[PDB]
């Protein structure tokens, strides 16, 4: 008597709950969005393939504009770049020469020990950087690199260094005067502060020992 | 609580639902984002670049999970001749009368004033009813430069096609120095090209600008 | 309150538009996929960075780098630091799944004067020897609807060959069908099992006589 | 612009549908009736423990009134039953006295033989009813009872005698000459014509050498 | 095919549920139905007739799963003097005026008649205001009787009462023969009764009739 | 066409009242059940009737009688030939699953000037030795709601006992109560396993002190 239209309306909405959930069902099998540290991972890796311009000694700006500024000249505090890319915290992040900061991969030997693929780790044991200077983060770290997979030997070298702002490269070498090992080259093009393209090198002439991709943690 | 609590009842949970719904019709629009679209698609481009050309030198790609190389002379003719349509759905003119384009130097080994910015003013712009594959340009170059025995203004004019073929337009010598801008556009943005300073006799690159759209 | 409540559906008819239309912007977003675009890249550039590994061996987990011969590909035994040469979406037997069909255009540049025309791989069968998991065996039929003298002809055969993991190639051979048919090969390097990029080429040289890019037909 | 108001009504239907399967369900969920056949035995069952007016050699129409009319006048083709009741088909079923018909049931002997129960077979061999004296049923059958549990030895007696419609009575002896065994009495009064309450007897003196409630088949 | 097709596929369908509808309906009624329940609870009756008496001599049963006594003198007073209330819920009157109920003979051994038949007709039938567990009637036993001598018809006339404390209704005398009816009623019934004549003095009884309700 | 399908409403609104009506007949149809009642007949019969075995003794299948002494009543081994006794139905734990509570009228006629008042009895506890599963031990509570010098009183007591399946018989005594309570005896012959039919009575005669008739309590 007084329902009889409210008892269906309810229904038609019931309804459309249903034809809904059907929905928002349907749609959760389906791929989600890509976390933005992939994409950024890709525009590196492209952007790695693409020519450019600037000549050793020189990295580009992360500005708009490709313009080339030499790597003396990165986080010195004095705008360097067209539009300042130079010095914006998205450049100068510290984020890689954090004390305690540690990257890790398999290192795949070509050069200079019998060694199969192994475990590589740089971690970074200590870095200060110069009021007067900051264009390098001048650092102290250690690489280890498993020597027996079985009885789990392994070689553990000091390093001293610096880590290019421009290159976004991490440059480590022996601390002279303990069985004279070997250095370590990171570049971290990858497009993040984790991932990084390292390479086991002769201190002497930074010729490559081995070669590991790595990763932080 | 019958003809007064029924009736609010029925009326609350029809809001509860029209939520639920426009909650999802908006994750959906993020994902027809048109802004996303390019962005990625322009990505995109940036790889086929880097690609072996996937076309003769003077064939245009149609792209697809099915690629068919026509001529450049195709493409937007008026004409179907690619079997997925490439040649032919994407026929829009990026600059068309009225726009300005500033350009930011980032490498400049030849112009005259070597100067810091650049400006690109379409004055007119039209299409022979045709040959719709390219549409003719008249473009003012304006300039600011200033030194110390003096300090300079120019707008030099300068006539240029656009070709749909592939989004590239170039713009004439203007002055009699053989110097001549050659932008070409990532297929999906049109609101920053990558201009080149080139002599044309040569098609020597000598001068690079980013030009964005001026909004 | 005949009013509020018979005005209240006014309200909800809009709903039911929205709801429906809503169903169609969910059918275009299922065209525009993320997760699956990326990949095409990944795989896109990868194939330009290419593999640091040497030709017929595996390239590992982009965190421990290392080759693996592909007579390990996948076996069954873990052979990678990381076993990725295991891990179960490399080895997805369902690429080649018997039944699945390949069509596209095979456009040639090579070994016939053929115009545009199209190629319809479709697998007949797969055997996986179970004390040799790093292949898939498999038959399948090659059909090609192209048009000669008069009218539309259709130049078929069947052929043998076998699925690579490794390198996801699919190769196949004609059946000793002595009327001299290009053996197909395809790659499925796109960042999926559905696309694949294919040539024919003389089993001798495995000179490309032309190209032909797949896409797996749908069953509905 | 149509279907606004249809979209909906067959939704207030495809509603009743489920409110009523939510109905007819909860319904199955509830014990059947219970089949005429249960219903008889129990009317039967009762009606035995009821007082009965009919002396020795006679029984009570099937009618509405309980009427006392002599055995010997049952199913004689004459109206003897105030309403005929003793002559409706209901009461002159020749069911029970069919040709190959059996009734066993667990024989618990209380009289005549070491024996713990065993299984009681009484089974008509055959059977004639005069043309002109139909108030009885004269047959012949075969009383089988078990031996030894073990082995399956089987006692296996004939029998002769007739069926009392009156009573529903099956009265059974020896034939006379076979190492004289035992007779046996079965009262169907259990309300339907394969249900039998058997007393294996002793023919001479119709003294209860054991009792087994039989069913038929 | 739109405004006619889909006008009659949401009506052809309304109906295909009105049926599956009534269709149970129908098998509920089919367990309630009021014959089935009188035609068991009659049944019920037999049985309580044999099991050992419920109450003592001069009182009423009120069944249910929680039983009870109360005196018969209780049964349809107007006072609830049982728990569950049956000593009040059933007072329905069955031989009331107008009725006529039909016996037939099945055991005489004292009727003058020994008639084969023997109709019992209610003349009037009043309750006490004050005392309604006992309604008083008035009833004429008609008897159709013939012999070789002669051929008699009698219409005896009677008083007689109604306990619904034990559905019996008492018939006196009506022979200065010391002869009087008494029928008691199923419970649940009421269309057919057993009808015992006897010596009122004695109770004995020597007579059985059983009564129809002539309708 | 407004009419013919606005009208086509007021019969549609007829089965919404119909439907609903259907729901309170369902109800009362639950409430009459046949399949229920014939068994409390049976039951009430064979009472009359009484099994033919002698006290102490189970009677088996109406087809192959035979008796079997309690002791075995529902012990886990095939006794009887037809081996009711062991059929589920009969052994049916739940009649006296611990949480059952029995209540019902006590009308006394016996040991005590007491007005007929209520008793609860209320399984407490039921322990079932697996090395001897012929009867169900089980504690209990019992409680008689009755009226004294002035209000409502409450004389209750903890009681022991067991349960037989063979009788169905349920035997409480008091937990030594040193109060002097009558132990409470209940038999479950009605056809099920809600109602039963109890007398107090003195654990020594077992002379019935009064008439108790419970029936399981509902929980909703
Ligand atoms: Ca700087
Ligand atoms: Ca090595
Ligand atoms: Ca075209
Ligand atoms: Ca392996
Ligand atoms: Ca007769
Ligand atoms: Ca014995
Ligand atoms: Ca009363
Ligand atoms: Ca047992
Ligand atoms: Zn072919
Ligand atoms: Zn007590």
């Amino acid at each position: 008597r007084f329902q009889y239209l409210v008892k269906n309306q309810n229904l038609h909405i019931d309804y459309l709950a249903k034809k809904l959930h059907d929905i928002e069902e349907e749609y959760n099998k389906l791929t989600h969005d890509v976390d933005k540290k992939t994409i950024r991972q890709l525009k590196a890796r492209i952007s790695n393939l693409e020519e450019h311009h600037c000549d050793e000694h020189e990295s580009e700006c992360r500005g708009d504009v490709p313009e080339c500024i030499h790597d003396l000249l990165f986080c010195d505090g004095e705008k360097d770049c067209r539009d300042g890319s130079d010095e914006d915290p998205e450049t100068c992040s510290l984020n890689i020469t954090h004390v305690g900061s540690s990257y890790t991969g398999l290192a795949t030997w070509t050069s200079c020990e019998d060694l199969n693929p192994d475990h590589a780790i740089v971690t970074i044991t200590a870095a200060h950087r110069k009021s007067f200077f900051p264009n390098r983060v001048w650092l102290r770290a250690t690489l280890s690199y498993e020597l027996d997979e079985h009885d789990h030997t392994v070689s553990t070298t000091q390093l001293r260094g610096f880590y290019n702002f421009g290159k976004r490269e991490l440059l480590l070498a022996p601390l002279k005067g303990q069985s004279e090992g070997y250095g370590v080259i990171c570049d971290f093009n990858l497009g993040d502060d984790d991932h990084a393209d390292c390479k086991i090198v002769v201190p002497s002439s930074l010729f490559v020992c081995a070669h590991f991709n790595a990763q932080r943690y | 609580q019958s003809h007064d609590e029924i009736i609010d009842k029925l009326i609350e949970r029809t809001n509860k639902i029209t939520t639920s719904i426009s909650h999802v019709e908006s994750l959906l629009d993020d994902r027809l984002d048109p802004k996303r679209i390019r962005k990625a698609g322009s990505l995109r481009h940036r790889v086929e670049e880097l690609e072996d050309p996937s076309c003769d030198e003077h064939e245009h790609q149609c792209g697809g999970d099915d690629p068919q190389c026509i001529s450049k002379l195709f493409v937007c003719d008026g004409h179907n001749d690619c079997r997925n349509g490439e040649d032919e759905k994407d026929c829009t003119l990026p600059t068309k009368a009225g726009d300005k384009f500033i350009g930011d130097v980032c490498f400049d080994h030849c112009t005259k004033r070597r100067p810091e910015h650049m400006t690109l003013a379409f004055e007119s712009s039209s299409i022979a009813a045709f040959f719709t594959p390219i549409a003719d340009l008249h473009v003012h170059i304006e300039i600011e430069s200033e030194t110390d025995e003096d300090e300079s203004e120019v707008s030099m004019p300068a006539d240029g096609e656009y070709s749909f073929a592939d989004h590239r337009l170039t713009i004439h010598p203007p002055e009699e120095d053989g110097l001549g801008l050659v932008g070409e556009f990532d297929g999906y943005n049109f609101d920053r090209f990558v201009g080149h300073i080139v002599h044309e006799l040569s098609e020597e690159v000598c001068a690079e600008f980013i030009f964005h759209r001026k909004k | 309150l005949d009013p509020r409540l018979g005005a209240n559906a006014f309200l909800i008819i809009r709903l039911d538009r929205i709801i429906e239309k809503l169903r169609t912007k969910l059918d275009e977003a299922e065209k525009i996929d993320p997760e699956h675009f990326v990949s095409e890249i990944d795989a896109r550039v990868t194939k330009i960075e290419g593999t640091h590994c040497e030709k017929r061996t595996f390239q590992c987990g982009g965190n421990e780098q290392e080759c693996i011969s592909d007579l390990l590909v996948c076996d069954g035994h873990k052979d990678c630091h990381n076993a990725h040469d295991e891990d179960p979406d490399v080895c997805d037997t369902s690429v080649v799944k018997a039944g699945n069909v390949f069509s596209g255009t095979s456009t040639w540049h090579g070994c016939l004067a053929r115009e545009d025309h199209v190629t319809r791989i479709t697998i007949t069968a797969s055997k996986r020897r179970k004390f040799f998991t790093a292949r898939i065996w498999l038959r399948a039929l090659v059909e090609s609807e192209l048009e000669r003298h008069g009218e539309n002809v259709t130049s078929s055969f069947n052929a043998k060959g076998y699925y690579n993991f490794a390198s996801r190639r699919l190769i196949l051979l004609p059946t000793d069908d002595h009327d001299d048919h290009l053996a197909v090969v395809c790659s499925f390097n796109r960042g999926d099992n559905e696309r694949a990029e294919c040539h024919r080429v003389t089993e001798a040289t495995l000179h490309q006589c032309a190209d032909l890019f797949v896409t797996l037909e749908e069953h509905d």
